[PDB]
């Protein structure tokens, strides 16, 4: 049912500088012993990202630009941001995906579905379950429906540090919506924890709507709907070229973009970290 | 060179050749911006049923690409065209089909399949019925549908019909029985090429020779012996420190192998003089 | 290493053909499509 809110504020737009966020397995090929150079879609090094400080009363889901993928980050203690509307218009008039984990399973349907104004999943507060997926009501002409494999998480209001750390990132590609997941333990107090964590691939989503949008669905929090604290980011995946070190098991272990400041445009023509002291020929202006 | 010895063919498990009604029985087609989806997995196909029916007359793919499978899902995809848009199903080639309506994969191209309707799916006044989108605020990537039954924004701007100066997403094809071919209905099965194999068998893996091979995703000759590389769950392949792969994940039975080549090298001839012997030594 | 690199490296280089790979030009495109670009990376790696 499309329910609305008491109050939806704007966050606290707190800055932060992404240090080494982004980073995924682009491939399937294994190498090892190697040093790799590539551009793929990816999250630009030491970014200015701002922190979407939802505090219960703050719900920020509005229309947001997607245009060839993001990445997305999370710090989180009450696991608020589960789900994500792609499509183009964000009302029951183009197709679009509908990405939900509803805390048992990942539903993923693509339609034209009857989209409400405000993208949420309401879940009662002092226990952390969904009553409805208050994000639809029906869909007409789906191409696409798929429930993952169950498992349950713990989504009701948490207080303290930030426990857990997800790192999603979302691509277009000849159809093939590519959903890629990293997460680490953490104990955060403020914005983003500075560190090194890749991705791997999970999921080649055939959905075949007009990505152009997204509303990342937050999680409503009252026992008239609210929410709890989660520090949540939106970063912009680019063209840029990348340096994949990889160690003797093929892990990514460290990674460098060009295209940030004279010593890194450096080291990926060196093909090296270690740079000699002198003058090197790079690419002209 | 050392001729090689045996055929590795590895792949998951086998099923036969389905049949399959989305590719050669449907009757009605619908329009192209809001394409019909059938899906064909695993089955191992060949599509010589794209060319044994009594419903298709072009029997042409984007014909060498009919073989081109051992890869996901293809999705056979059910529209009809006009003749001037026969052309824009194409991977990437973005005209009004393909920029707005039906764009293509472009890994692996499979086959657009029209027939001749000029009785059936036609009239004298243009079955106008059929539409198509031109012009619309966004453009589709490679393979996606477009279900809004909307009327359009021209710019972007609040200028919706029924408003002045407001357009609508749809043209009408001109589906005309008294005009030539390049304005008859065309009803069009596309293989959007993005589980089935082709050449999908299981042989045995003949380790320790130089052999044949063609894997899920990996062909060539060479030498096969387990190996130690410790491969991602995510990973299905390797390569050396040069851009050709020598380590694989076997596709039937996940066994990390090894692809050294085959043996090779020159010749020489030591010999010491006609006038001294008629032996010879070679190296 | 750099001139046995670089011998590598334009292995890769497609040269106009549709790809640097002489057996995906041999069996995924037509016979028409193959002498075309077969002959295309032979003389582009002949030559270097
Ligand atoms: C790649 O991953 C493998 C795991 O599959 C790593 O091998 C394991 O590495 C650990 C840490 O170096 C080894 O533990 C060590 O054992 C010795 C022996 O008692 C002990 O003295 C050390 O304090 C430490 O606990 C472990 O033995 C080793 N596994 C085997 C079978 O030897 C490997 O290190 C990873 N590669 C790289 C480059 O790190
Ligand atoms: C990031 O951009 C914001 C604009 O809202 C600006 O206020 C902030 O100073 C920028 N960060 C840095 C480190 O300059
Ligand atoms: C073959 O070798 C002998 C060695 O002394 C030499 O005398 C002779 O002339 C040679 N044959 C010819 C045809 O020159």
């Amino acid at each position: 049912r499309c329910t609305t809110f008491d109050d939806v504020q704007a966050p606290n737009y707190t800055q932060h500088t992404s240090s080494m966020r982004g980073v995924y397995y682009p491939d399937e090929i294994f190498r090892s012993d190697t040093l790799y150079l590539t551009q793929d879609l990816f999250l630009p090094f030491y970014s200015n990202v701002t922190g979407f400080h939802t505090i219960n009363h703050t719900f920020g889901n509005p229309v947001i630009p997607f245009k060839d993928g993001i990445y997305f980050a999370a710090t989180e203690k009450s696991n608020v941001v589960r789900g994500w509307v792609f499509g183009s218009t964000m009302n029951n008039k183009s197709q679009s995906v509908i990405i939900i984990n509803n805390s048992t399973n990942v539903v993923i349907r693509a339609c034209n579905f009857e989209l409400c104004d405000n993208p949420f999943f309401a879940v009662s507060k002092p226990m952390g379950t969904q009553t409805h997926t208050m994000i639809f009501d029906n869909a007409f002409n789906c191409t696409f429906e798929y429930i993952s494999d169950a498992f349950s998480l713990d989504v009701s209001e948490k207080s303290g540090n930030f426990k857990h750390l997800r790192e999603f990132v979302f691509k277009n590609k000849d159809g093939f919506l590519y959903v890629y997941k990293g997460y680490q333990p953490i104990d955060v107090v403020r914005d983003l924890p500075s560190g090194f964590n890749t991705l791997k691939p999970i999921f080649k989503l055939p959905l075949g709507i007009n990505i152009t949008n997204f509303r990342a669905i937050l999680t409503a929090f009252s026992p008239i709907w609210g929410t709890s604290a989660a520090a949540y980011f939106v970063g912009y995946l680019k063209p840029t070229t990348f340096m994949l070190k990889y160690d003797e098991n093929g892990t990514i272990t460290d990674a460098v973009d060009c295209s940030q400041n004279p010593l890194a445009e450096l080291k990926c023509s060196v093909k090296s970290f270690e740079i000699d002291k002198g003058i090197y020929q790079t690419s002209n202006f | 060179r050392v001729v090689p010895s045996g055929d590795v063919v590895r792949f998951p498990n086998i099923t036969n050749l389905c049949p399959f009604g989305e590719v050669f029985n449907a009757t009605k087609f619908p329009s192209v911006y809001a394409w019909e989806r059938k899906k064909i997995s695993n089955c191992v196909a060949d599509y010589s049923v794209l060319y044994n029916s009594t419903f298709f007359s072009t029997f042409k793919c984007y014909a060498t690409k009919l073989n081109d499978l051992c890869f996901s899902n293809v999705y056979a995809d059910s529209f009809v065209v006009k003749g001037d848009d026969v052309r824009q199903i194409a991977p990437g080639q973005t005209g009004v089909i393909a920029d707005y309506n039906y764009k293509l994969p472009d890994d692996f191209m499979g086959c657009v399949l029209a027939w001749n309707t000029r009785n059936i799916d036609a009239t004298s006044t243009g079955n106008y019925n059929y539409k198509y989108r031109y012009l619309r605020h966004g453009k589709l990537r490679p393979f996606e549908r477009d279900i809004s039954n909307v009327p359009f924004s021209p710019d972007g701007k609040p200028c919706t019909p029924p408003a002045l100066n407001c357009y609508w997403p749809l043209n009408d094809y001109g589906f005309y029985t008294t005009t030539g071919i390049g304005y008859q209905p065309y009803r069009v099965v596309v293989l959007s090429f993005e589980t089935v194999c082709g050449p999908k068998l299981s042989t045995d893996l003949i380790k320790n020779q130089c052999v044949n091979f063609n894997f899920n995703g990996l062909t060539g000759t060479g030498v096969l012996t387990p190996s130690s590389k410790r491969f991602q769950p995510f990973q299905q392949f390797g390569r050396d420190v040069s851009d050709f792969t020598d380590s694989v994940r076997d596709p039937k039975t996940s066994e990390i192998l090894d692809i050294s080549p085959c043996a090779f090298g020159g010749v020489s001839v030591i010999t010491p003089g006609t006038n001294a012997s008629s032996e010879v030594a070679v190296l | 290493a750099q001139a046995l690199n670089t011998l590598v490296k334009q292995l890769s280089s497609n040269f106009g053909a549709i790809s640097s790979v002489l057996n995906d030009i041999l069996s995924r495109l037509d016979p028409p499509e193959a002498e075309v670009q077969i002959d295309r990376l032979i003389t582009g790696r002949l030559q270097s």
